[PDB]
């Protein structure tokens, strides 16, 4: 009934360490008792906790010009359109509207997709280094 | 016939010079040089006498110089004049005109 317990049981699961009690009641307490809570290798010499939000999903970009964060040569928008594709994205066409919404309101787009091909992503690259379109695919 | 910078072409072919390739849409978004395509819209720089369908009468082209016609997708003469690109076609591979 209390996170206390919970932090009991994975001290005593865990050869009496208590910090390791400690990481998992915290990250139940984020997460939610019936959770995902991955174990992975790290790189430092203490253990860490590492909460992710949100939807995240290990898939880069597609083209490298299409960083506007100079510090963390991330790609950062507020207030983005996301436009969603089940099929491979190459006509001129197919792309052409949805950055016509995005430049008739200003707002930034995000292209999720199985891929950009080189039309589109000439397209792309060409608005996004031209006139200055806010894209990432 | 009539000559488009010292060129007149014969018989039934005319010369006619593509129109300016689309580079930015309505909305203000831009396209590749590459994917633009072959522009079949076109102005008649120069027409030729015409083909003799008949012995003894001359047929002269139905386009003249200074119309707005529509190319076909092939059928094109490449011709380099004043270091600029002009096209030859027949007098009958030409869809047709825009009046206006």
């Amino acid at each position: 009934t209390t996170p206390e317990e919970i932090a009991q049981v994975a001290t005593i699961s865990a050869n009496g360490d208590k910090e390791i009690g400690n990481i998992i009641s915290d990250a139940m307490k984020k997460v939610g008792r019936k959770g995902v809570i991955t174990v992975k290798d790290g790189k430092t010499l203490n253990d860490e906790l590492e909460i992710i939000e949100g939807m995240k999903f290990d898939r880069g970009y597609i083209s490298p010009y299409f960083i506007n964060t100079s510090k963390g040569q991330k790609c950062e928008f507020q207030d983005a359109y996301v436009l969603l594709s089940e099929k491979k994205i190459s006509s001129i066409q197919s792309i052409v509207p949805a950055l016509e919404i995005a430049n008739a309101h200003r707002k930034p787009l995000v292209i999720i997709a199985e891929d950009v091909d080189g039309e589109a992503l000439s397209t792309l690259v060409l608005n996004r280094l031209k006139v200055g379109l806010q894209v990432v695919a | 016939g009539q000559a488009f910078r010292k060129f007149l072409p014969l018989f039934d072919r005319v010369l006619v010079e593509r129109s300016a390739a689309e580079t930015v849409t309505k909305g203000g978004i831009m396209l590749p040089e590459k994917s633009q395509g072959k522009v079949l819209q076109a102005t008649v720089v120069a027409v030729g006498s015409g083909s003799k369908g008949k012995g003894g009468e001359i047929q002269p082209v139905s386009v003249k110089v200074g119309d707005k016609v529509l190319l076909p997708e092939y059928g094109g003469t490449k011709v380099v004049l004043d270091d600029k690109d002009y096209f030859l076609f027949r007098d009958g591979d030409i869809l047709g005109k825009y009046v206006d």
